[PDB]
């Protein structure tokens, strides 16, 4: 449970081999808590537009919203950019 | 691109007997003594 | 609670969801024991 | 019978026999080793099932069907949707 | 204070030199949001070339240069300049002024800059003709 | 008692304590250090109630490198000095089935320590060059405190080598009802003698935090290397010249792929658990 | 509606819906005198937006009030805590996020500024005395007998 | 250092740390006791 | 009748609004609902 007292999830036994219970486990456990900040998305959507804005955004709560950051996304865009570079065009195209 | 990326990572796994993951790395001496290195080239590269 | 609600009266009620601005979930209804009390700095006081 | 096999082989073999030649014991069945039956807790943080002992069932290398699950029920495509308010500051042109 | 509680950017300014018809900025400085030590370390070690003083302005002012080997004349010139002012301070003889030494501070892992820094501190006694 | 150190063979922490070899070298870096007030920094309007664990699965969220679901403000109920704690740890506001709470000074205590662990990437904490001196500091010279004077190496030998599974017994390590009495000797204002001479005399929480001291230096450090004596299941492992060739956290993907948030909660640790041995402020 | 949301009891925080506001010319102030009428008009239901009304007219004067702004800051910073029956003055010292609305401002020990008068807040910086004098309801209280 | 910015001193991490958990799950299951692999026999004639 | 939780003191000093709440063993339900939660029917509008 947790605070307001909403049902999460419940915890069983059964017979079951181990590795398919803990990879039904793990994807669960990712699945629930705070993935991302508020103040973040609030960022991303004020980075992405005119830049004399002022953003507002709401309940940010029981919704589970992938993670599109990595301490590496330097790392894997450069190179990804060095082995592949017809990605460039539809970098391109996206802007045009 | 992460997809990509990914997908080249998982294929140097099992590939180039000179890396592994920090623990088991003996499974892995398990898994590769399939491919005998070095008879592996190109051609066999883009098939995987 | 819904078999016995229909059977004292007639019509429906609900038991205490919490609403937001898009979505609505429905807390858990046990209600052992209730008790009133007042709550100062969001800890239960005891009563006085 | 001519092959032999020089080494080990039953590790898959759970039990082996049912019977009861005198109506007891075959005095050469075989019932399973208590480390496949073992459920113990989980570190709620990432499944990872654990022997009672405090060895986790992870490292042991041996099989086991008696392990815990998690189970969400009713709100797992609870889909991720807000809504965000925006507000200009600075018209593109002023006096217009 | 009252900008940078008011605006919370890093400000960067230019040097323009001497012999006005250039206009190249040979070098940027650039002032701190938060005049603590803390911040200088933080600010530094991003900012891929720096170096800053040891006068009391430090809590105000990072450099940032544009090269790799850029720093290296300015360090050697700040050498020279710590060696006078070393010679005019052990006779007491020191001006209207104050910043106790001329030396650096950097975090470039370089094998030669850490060469020249390094072996500088020792020799601290000679004088070095400076630009005459 | 503490745990016993799994290798798929047990072990009581003591043996794999004197399992190691911490050696010394050249080149004298006559550079002390000072130590710091830890640098509290609490502070949000916006907590998690409810019975909220404080030990076991508390740790391996905060220690253990899982999951860095953002592991915020949740332990912000270590302000507000009239919530309460049940034997279990579980830290809450409101004790449902008539379970007791503990004592007054255990409760000090603790939320005194949690306190000190709430908000990280508000908290402005060292660099890290000074917290490896002062860890390598205690676990050389022991709790005399004096300067280090030299360099130290640190080398293992023999253990089904697992340094993974080092960091996750550790993972499965409760820690509370055994550092509690020693941060309650720091509540009541007690001196550092006297604190000292506790910390020798008892000896339990002292091979632990020598362990966990050890634990955050080989999983920061990146002058790190290891090999399988291939003769037996054996490793040997070396981290080679700790406290000069490091300055950040390591990313090298055959050790311990470390995460940040998450090792800046473990230098806050070892800042925050040898502050007590310390003079003044 | 509205009007009848002045009296029904009050179960969850209220938040407003649209906020226009131009940056630097001198026409917000038409907004700040939209919510004092707002704010005279019912004064119940202000009551309880207290906490984002904060932060607007804090905003707002900041880019209309340089000198009183900052200055208050710097004496009245943002949040009164009664200690023990003095009371301590919080504050943020950081431009990270100071429009916030959402720091459950009316329960829990965690007071809004500009309100309590303590009344040095005046000759510090008008026109904020000003503003928050002007909103206060000082009608009445009556008995329901 | 503090050129090439933090993370370019070593083999990059290409596959993410969520997906590493599960490529060891699988790995630990198929290469454990579920193997079938085996070396070695012996031919021998008896009547046992 | 329905009116009974007065909304106010007057003076926007010291209001705290009422915080009587009914536990029912560990579980807190609250009177006024602090944190962030409303409905589409309580956001309002100032240009009325």
């Amino acid at each position: 449970l947790d605070a307001n007292a909403v049902k999460r999830y419940s915890v069983v036994g059964y017979p079951i081999d181990q590795y398919r219970a803990y990879l039904y486990n793990h994807n669960l456990l990712e699945y629930l808590g705070k993935k991302v900040k508020r103040e973040d998305i609030m960022s991303l959507i004020k980075a992405l537009s005119y830049e004399f804005d002022l953003i507002t955004i709401s309940d940010l709560e029981y919704q589970n919203i992938p993670k599109w950051f990595s301490d590496n996304d330097l790392s894997r865009f450069i190179f990804s950019i060095c082995m592949f570079p017809d990605i460039v065009r539809q970098f391109h195209a996206l802007n045009i | 691109i992460d997809a990509i990326c990914s997908v080249e990572g998982i294929l140097l796994l099992i590939l180039s007997r000179q890396t592994t993951i920090p623990g088991y790395e003996d499974e892995l001496n398990k898994l590769r003594t399939g491919i005998s290195q070095p008879k592996v080239t190109e051609r066999q590269y883009r098939r995987a | 609670r819904e078999s016995i609600k229909n059977m004292l009266g007639s019509g429906d009620y609900n038991v205490a969801p919490l609403h937001f601005l898009l979505h609505t979930e429905h807390r858990s209804t046990k209600l052992s024991k209730p008790l009133i009390r007042r709550v100062l700095d969001n800890v239960v006081q005891p009563y006085v | 019978r001519t092959i032999w096999n020089s080494s080990i082989i039953t590790q898959r073999i759970s039990a082996r026999g049912l019977m009861n030649l005198e109506d007891a014991r075959p005095p050469e069945a075989k019932i399973s080793h208590q480390s496949e039956l073992d459920m113990g807790k989980i570190d709620e943080t990432s499944g990872e099932p654990i022997y009672t002992s405090g060895l986790q069932k992870m490292q042991s290398s041996k099989v086991s069907m008696a392990n815990v699950v998690l189970s969400a029920g009713s709100d797992v495509i609870r889909q991720a949707a807000i809504k965000y308010n925006v507000v200009r500051t600075q018209e593109i042109i002023l006096f217009e | 204070s009252a900008i940078f509680e008011l605006v919370n950017v890093d400000l960067q300014i230019y040097q323009y030199g001497q012999n006005i018809f250039n206009n190249e900025a040979e070098h940027t400085i650039l002032f701190l949001k938060d005049n603590t030590n803390y911040g200088v370390i933080q600010a530094l070690q991003k900012h891929p070339f720096s170096a800053t003083h040891i006068n009391w302005h430090l809590h105000k002012h990072i450099f940032v240069f544009h090269s790799r080997e850029q720093l290296l004349n300015k360090l050697l010139s700040a050498g020279l300049e710590d060696s006078q002012l070393y010679q005019r301070q052990k006779t007491y003889s020191t001006k209207r002024g104050d910043r106790p030494t001329e030396r650096m501070v950097t975090y470039i892992e370089d094998d030669h800059i850490r060469r020249i820094q390094a072996v500088f501190p020792l020799l601290l006694d000679n004088i070095f003709d400076v630009k005459l | 008692m503490t745990l016993t150190y799994w290798d798929k063979e047990k072990r009581m922490t003591l043996k794999q304590m004197i399992q190691q070899v911490a050696i010394n070298e050249q080149e004298n870096e006559l550079t002390h250090y000072v130590f710091t007030t830890p640098l509290s920094m609490p502070t949000f309007g916006k907590p998690m109630l409810g019975y909220v664990p404080l030990n076991e699965v508390a740790t391996s969220k905060f220690f253990s490198n899982v999951n860095d679901f953002d592991r915020d403000n949740q332990l912000a109920m270590a302000h507000f000095p009239d919530t309460t704690i049940t034997q279990a740890y579980n830290l809450t506001n409101s004790i449902k089935p008539g379970d007791t709470s503990l004592p007054d000074a255990e409760v000090a205590a603790l939320k005194w320590f949690w306190k000190f662990f709430t908000s990280i990437n508000l908290v402005r904490q060292p660099p890290m060059d000074n917290v490896m001196y002062w860890a390598c500091q205690f676990l050389s010279s022991g709790t005399s405190f004096l300067p280090l004077e030299r360099d130290v190496e640190i080398v293992f030998s023999g253990f089904k080598g697992s340094h993974i599974c080092m960091f996750s017994n550790l993972r499965q390590m409760n820690l509370s009802p055994i550092l509690c009495p020693y941060y309650d000797l720091i509540t009541n204002f007690k001196t550092t003698t006297e604190i000292r001479a506790y910390v020798d005399a008892h000896e339990e929480l002292k091979s632990l935090l020598t362990y966990l001291c050890l634990c955050t230096i080989v999983g920061l450090c990146d002058t790190f290397t290891e090999t399988r004596n291939m003769d037996t299941g054996e490793y040997v492992w070396k981290v080679r010249d700790v406290v000069s060739r490091n300055h950040t956290p390591a990313q090298n993907v055959e050790k311990f792929c470390y995460t940040i948030q998450n090792a800046k909660y473990m230098i806050q640790l070892v800042h925050v658990l040898l502050f007590p041995l310390t003079d003044n402020k | 509606d509205y009007f009848s949301l002045e009296m029904t009891p009050i179960i969850m925080r209220p938040k407003l819906y649209d906020f226009d506001m131009k940056r630097g010319e001198p026409v917000s102030l038409l907004y700040i005198l939209e919510l004092i009428l707002f704010s005279i008009m019912f004064p119940n239901v202000t009551q309880h937006m207290l906490g984002q009304i904060q932060a607007r007219i804090l905003y707002i004067s900041m880019y209309a009030f340089r000198q009183e702004y900052l200055k208050f800051i710097t004496k009245f910073g943002f949040y009164y805590k009664i200690v023990n029956g003095r009371k301590e003055y919080i504050q943020v010292t950081n431009q990270n996020e100071r429009m916030t609305e959402n720091n459950d401002v009316l329960t829990g020990n965690l007071y809004p500024s500009l309100f309590t008068d303590d009344p040095t807040l005046s000759a510090i910086a008008p026109t904020l005395a000003k503003i928050a004098r002007l909103m206060k309801p000082t009608t009445s209280l009556t008995p329901d007998d | 250092a503090n050129l090439d910015p933090a993370e370019f001193e070593n083999t990059p991490q290409l596959i993410e740390n969520s997906n590493m958990t599960r490529l060891q799950i699988a790995l630990k299951m198929l290469t454990g006791d579920m193997d079938d692999i085996v070396k070695g026999l012996i031919l021998h004639k008896r009547a046992c | 009748m329905q009116n009974f939780i007065p909304n106010t003191d007057g003076q926007f000093h010291s209001f705290r609004a009422c915080s009587y709440a009914v536990k029912d063993g560990g579980n807190i339900y609250r009177v006024v609902q602090n944190g962030d939660e409303l409905n589409e029917s309580l956001l309002i509008d100032t240009a009325i």
